[PDB]
């Protein structure tokens, strides 16, 4: 039983309100309600997305291609933005939100994963000297 | 290098040097980042 | 399994409804709301009701009446070429141009290179039967989609002196983009709530 | 027919600034009465002040278009 | 306003960023005018809310008159629109301010 | 009030007047007719002992108690049996009418009104009679009378068909000269949110007698009129009934499925081969002894945007049937295009008399008119390949500019063939090739029903001569518009008058003040047109004022 790659699953009540479940009560009041959420260890979230009884709203995954491939450029655009903003603010450093929307948005321009690396960004459309300038400097001159 | 050439175009446009378009407005507001500061919205919490 | 494949399957249907509702198409309300149990009452599960040919629907167009798509189930796990040409013929009798396939497994590469030849006399999208098992538009991450019109495009392009190059891009494989079945050359109003302005308006260009 | 802001960002009046302290260091004429007034930055900033420096400020749109904007237009933040 | 911002903070965090501080600025008009507030004061409510709305039409972001420029302007200041007629509010005004 | 036995203000004055006693009189009045309750009979003299006047009690309890009578016959409006319903709020009603006099209790009368479907005719009849009922009540009466009451249901509709003409006018003729904007540029759906066609719905409801009387006053007003935008609104009605999702009005009416084509292909402006093959279909279902709806569908194809469709699709057929070397006799989406243009062409003489025929085609418009149409433009597009091609000496040939006198005879011969050459003139304007435009400026002169002089094709070339608005600097070009085409039914014609000044209004900069002092004088209202010509003269003059200071 189980779906493959997903080799180990936790268990647990969350204790930070952000992945508490915050409903809207009757009265209009925010309630913060203490519900199971399970960590896994790999990565398959198509399956466990159409999984019965998965909330197939609010199940999300720490790995970008997997967003991508599954959900979409937007989807990855904003999962991208929480993940940065998740490993900024984890030690209680804060960073305005418009460096974190420019860089997602720039990476995500092309409508495809655009890595930082040399790949995505020289794989990308620039001038060649400008890629040049980035490294990979002969053999951008070559091509060019 | 991945960020170098994005600017500010006097239409408020945020673009490359390719002029493609990457926001079009900064940080979806069109605001700097000095004058802004931490508020409250009042209206949020409260009940009915 | 016969217990679940009921369940499955009016969660396929519940999705095909959903999208073809969001595509512009004529779904009846009762449609996007058919319970499991309504659903098992609407037809064995499997050897008495998982006939793939009985849940092939036909919609038609709110924007023209005419204008109308299948969607078919093909009952075998890989679809071959002679299963297209079925479901040619089909359409050819109802002169529907439009048409929606999905797919229990995997699909023949022959048969994707069919699908890629009759494009432009017959628009035919396949879908994995893994995919449609949730609406991934309902997934919090995924913003609000919106298929512009060809004159919302250039009013748009007008407004901002934009060629079409310069507007950020999307692949038309992006599970969104086969979700509302856009094309290249479209154009997608992504409209989505902004921490700093409350609501932001984008636009993506189809490729 | 004017799209661009009326505010004269930082930059523009960096370079309006230092382009006219240098025409004035070049002995160009003064458009402002000035007293006990030697260095050119000191004087550029009395003109911008009084806005009476005599330059236009091309701003490029991402277009391939422009505006022209004299500098009295502006509003000098 | 309050169903939007709902909408836009589902986890209710009243913490955000927005250009002008607008309790300080009220302090600020209290302190400078020397606003006694024991006693009752002379602004009129509907001045309040005529005057909130003309600011509303003074701070654009996006300029234009057509619909695509017009919703795209409502959309860029929604968030501090709405900051504004909830601090500015005639109520609070004659009440706390 | 006496109707049911209640005292009015005329018993107060007898027993007030000739009495010698006011004060018991009074006091046993005001105690008998207070309110009947044990409670209040104990609090009224408290109530009142403070000084507050009953007054202000009376006043707020019959606000509320009358909310709750609305309330009620709301609520009991789809509750339970509709027997029920209609038998209280029948035996409520008939107290009531006693009381539609008041005007407090009219809206009792109304609200009870609004919740029948159909009412008994003395009630209808005095809500019609007295004005003053009439204008206080509801279009819920007046759907029932006008049922059986074609006279006011005429009535109502005419001034809204007379701002609709008022409207039409203005828009075929409001001076604005732009390739962008124009009379026919608003979508079906922005031309069918007026006020006139949603109050004809509304005012029909969901009754097919209604309909067919807003049917009949169509024909006599398109025909009587001789105007096809009362087509134009048949046709909006229908599609907006449509948009209500009314199947007692889209499953009678045969021409509802005529119009999901002719709303998709008004909003795109071309007819594609799928919606062609639609109507074909539409038109194949028609048998015989119910071949009216011809006549109807004529009319619902002389809508002057239905025009615009077929004759823009006519154009660009023959536009890109030249890269596939086809005739126009060898497509049979254009044979089916003209047989659906010349069924609409004929819609008046369809009214005028009940024609239920086809009109019949011409030959030499399938053999000499569209292909010299198609030789004007494979010339044009061989000097352009001509000219893209390297090695020309000096002194090149121009482009043949001789015009086949033939074309102009069909052009002044034949409505089609004439409508057609209109919109292929128009379409080369938008190509904007100065050479074939001057070749066949002559001719159009002369043209059938002056429809080169119509509203139509006026307002769209002067929509067009935006894109040639530099190209007035030569003033052979601006004679050839003025002093060769335009001016001939200037003086004739009040639109023609309208539509040449209007365009010296919009070009009086782009030309010496010579020419246009020129054009002014020739363009002289005749001493007896319509106050537009010389208000656009006034408007001339101060431009020609201002034009010196520049």
């Amino acid at each position: 039983q189980g779906i493959e790659q997903i080799s180990k699953v936790y268990m647990h009540l969350p204790q930070t309100d952000n992945k508490k479940k915050i409903i809207i009560t009757e009265d209009g009041e925010f309630k913060a309600l203490q519900e199971w959420i399970l960590e896994t260890d790999g990565v398959s979230l198509m399956r466990v997305l159409s999984e019965k009884d998965v909330d197939p709203v609010r199940t999300t995954s720490n790995d970008i291609v997997e967003i991508f491939t599954v959900l979409g450029i937007e989807a990855v655009r904003k999962a991208l933005e929480r993940e940065l903003y998740h490993v900024i603010s984890f030690d209680g450093s804060y960073v305005n939100y418009r460096h974190l929307a420019l860089l997602c948005d720039t990476m995500t321009c092309r409508g495809h994963l655009m890595a930082i690396t040399r790949h995505g960004v020289n794989r990308q459309d620039t001038g060649p000297l400008m890629k040049c300038s980035f490294e990979e400097t002969v053999d951008v001159l070559m091509e060019a | 290098k991945s960020m170098e050439s994005v600017m500010v175009k006097y239409d408020a446009t945020v673009r490359n040097s390719i002029n493609q378009v990457v926001q079009l407005r900064y940080g979806e507001d069109g605001l700097a980042g000095e004058s802004v500061e931490f508020q409250n919205l009042a209206t949020l919490k409260p009940s009915n | 399994d016969d217990e679940e494949e009921t369940y499955r399957l009016w969660k396929i249907r519940k999705t095909i409804m959903q999208l073809c509702h969001d595509r512009g198409y004529l779904v009846t309300q009762d449609e996007l709301d058919q319970t499991l149990e309504e659903f098992k009452a609407q037809f064995k599960p499997s050897e008495g009701r998982p006939r793939r040919t009985d849940l092939t629907v036909l919609v038609a167009h709110n924007d023209d009446p005419t204008d109308q798509m299948f969607v078919f189930f093909p009952e075998e796990p890989k679809v071959g070429i002679k299963t297209i040409k079925v479901y040619c013929q089909r359409m050819q009798e109802e002169n529907i141009t439009r048409a929606l396939i999905v797919v229990q497994q995997g699909m023949t590469p022959s048969a994707k290179q069919s699908l890629v030849d009759m494009a432009p006399k017959y628009i035919l999208e396949q879908f994995l039967q893994q995919e449609l098992l949730i609406n991934i538009t309902e997934h919090e991450l995924v913003p609000e989609h919106v298929v512009m019109t060809k004159e919302e495009v250039t009013e748009l392009l007008a407004r901002y002196k934009l060629r079409e190059n310069q507007l950020p891009r999307i692949q038309a494989g992006d599970p969104v983009a086969r979700y509302f079945g856009i094309k290249r050359g479209q154009v997608v109003k992504i409209i989505r709530p902004s921490e700093t302005a409350g609501r932001y308006i984008t636009y993506r260009l189809v490729q | 027919k004017r799209i661009t802001t009326p505010y004269m960002t930082k930059y523009e009046r960096a370079r309006v600034l230092g382009t006219r302290a240098l025409q004035i260091a070049m002995c160009a004429p003064v458009m402002v009465e000035l007293e006990g007034e030697t260095d050119p930055l000191l004087i550029a900033m009395k003109e911008l002040k009084a806005r009476k420096i005599p330059i236009i400020i091309r701003r490029y749109l991402p277009d391939g278009s422009y505006e022209d904007w004299g500098v009295d237009e502006l509003i000098i933040s | 306003d309050r169903e939007v911002l709902r909408v836009i903070f589902p986890t209710g965090d009243s913490k955000v960023v927005l250009p002008c501080n607008l309790l300080r600025m009220i302090w600020n008009a209290q302190k400078i005018f020397h606003i006694n507030p024991r006693l009752p004061s002379d602004l009129h409510p509907i001045k309040v809310v005529e005057g909130v709305k003309e600011l509303s039409k003074k701070l654009v972001i996006v300029n234009g008159d057509d619909p695509l420029s017009r919703q795209a302007q409502e959309n860029a200041t929604l968030l501090f629109n709405i900051h504004l007629r909830s601090t500015l509010c005639s109520r609070r005004m004659a009440e706390e301010f | 009030l006496q109707d049911l036995g209640v005292a009015n203000g005329e018993d107060l004055k007898e027993t007030l007047t000739n009495c010698t006693e006011p004060l018991k009189a009074i006091e046993q009045f005001q105690t008998e007719n207070g309110v009947l309750l044990p409670s209040l009979q104990s609090a009224l003299p408290f109530l009142d002992l403070h000084g507050t006047p009953r007054l202000e009690f009376h006043q707020s309890v019959f606000d509320e108690l009358r909310d709750k009578l609305l309330e009620r016959v709301s609520a009991i409006a789809s509750e339970g049996k509709a027997e029920e319903r209609y038998k209280k709020l029948e035996d409520l009603l008939e107290k009531s009418f006693s009381l539609v006099k008041m005007p407090s209790l009219q809206p009792v009368v109304m609200c009870v009104m609004k919740h029948l479907p159909k009412v008994p005719e003395k009630k209808l009849k005095l809500v019609m009679a007295d004005k003053e009922l009439y204008r206080a009540c509801a279009v819920e009466v007046k759907r029932q009378i006008w049922q059986d009451n074609q006279a006011l249901f005429g009535d109502e509709v005419s001034p809204l068909l007379k701002q609709y003409i008022l409207e039409k006018e203005s828009a075929l003729f409001s001076t604005e000269l732009s390739v962008l904007h124009n009379f026919f540029s608003p979508s079906p759906k922005t031309r069918r949110q007026g006020e006139v066609v949603q109050r004809l719905t509304r005012m029909v409801g969901k009754n097919v007698k209604l309909y067919d009387m807003v049917l009949q006053f169509l024909r006599t007003l398109f025909l009587r009129t001789r105007n096809v935008h009362y087509c134009t609104l048949r046709a909006e009605l229908l599609m907006s009934l449509h948009d209500l999702d009314v199947g007692e009005i889209c499953t009678v009416d045969p021409c509802h499925k005529f119009t999901w084509c002719l709303d998709a292909c008004i909003r795109e402006r071309f007819v594609d081969s799928k919606r062609a093959r639609e109507l074909q279909g539409f038109l194949d279902g028609v048998k015989k002894g119910q071949e009216q709806v011809l006549g109807d569908l004529s009319m619902i194809l002389c809508d002057p945007f239905a025009i615009n469709t077929l004759a823009l699709s006519t154009v660009r057929h023959l536009q890109e049937l030249v890269g596939q070397e086809t005739l126009p006799r060898d497509s049979p989406d254009l044979l089916l295009l003209l047989r659906l243009l010349a069924l609409g062409q004929g819609a008046w003489d369809m009214i005028d008399s009940q024609v239920f025929k086809e009109p019949k085609m011409e030959v030499e418009l399938i053999t000499r008119f569209l292909p010299m149409l198609m030789s004007f433009l494979v010339d044009d597009y061989t000097f352009n390949v001509d000219q893209k091609l390297p090695a020309e000496e000096k002194a090149p040939v121009s482009y043949p500019n001789t015009l086949p006198e033939s074309f102009t005879k069909f052009l002044q011969e034949q409505r089609m063939a004439c409508e057609v050459g209109l919109y292929y003139v128009l379409h080369i304007t938008k190509q904007r090739n100065k050479n074939a435009l001057l070749r066949l400026l002559p001719g159009l002169v002369e043209t059938f029903g002056d429809l080169a002089f119509g509203d139509i094709f006026l307002h769209l070339l002067t929509g067009n001569l935006a894109l040639l608005a530099d190209e007035f600097a030569l003033e052979d070009f601006c004679s050839s518009l003025f002093d060769g085409f335009f001016l001939t039914a200037s003086p004739r014609k009040e639109n023609v008058h309208r539509h040449a000044l209007r365009l010296l209004i919009h070009l009086h900069p782009r030309v010496a003040p010579s020419k246009l002092e020129a054009l002014q004088k020739a363009l002289e209202p005749t001493g007896q047109s319509g106050e537009a010509v010389k208000e656009l003269y006034s408007q001339l003059g101060e431009k020609l004022e201002q034009l010196d200071h520049r």
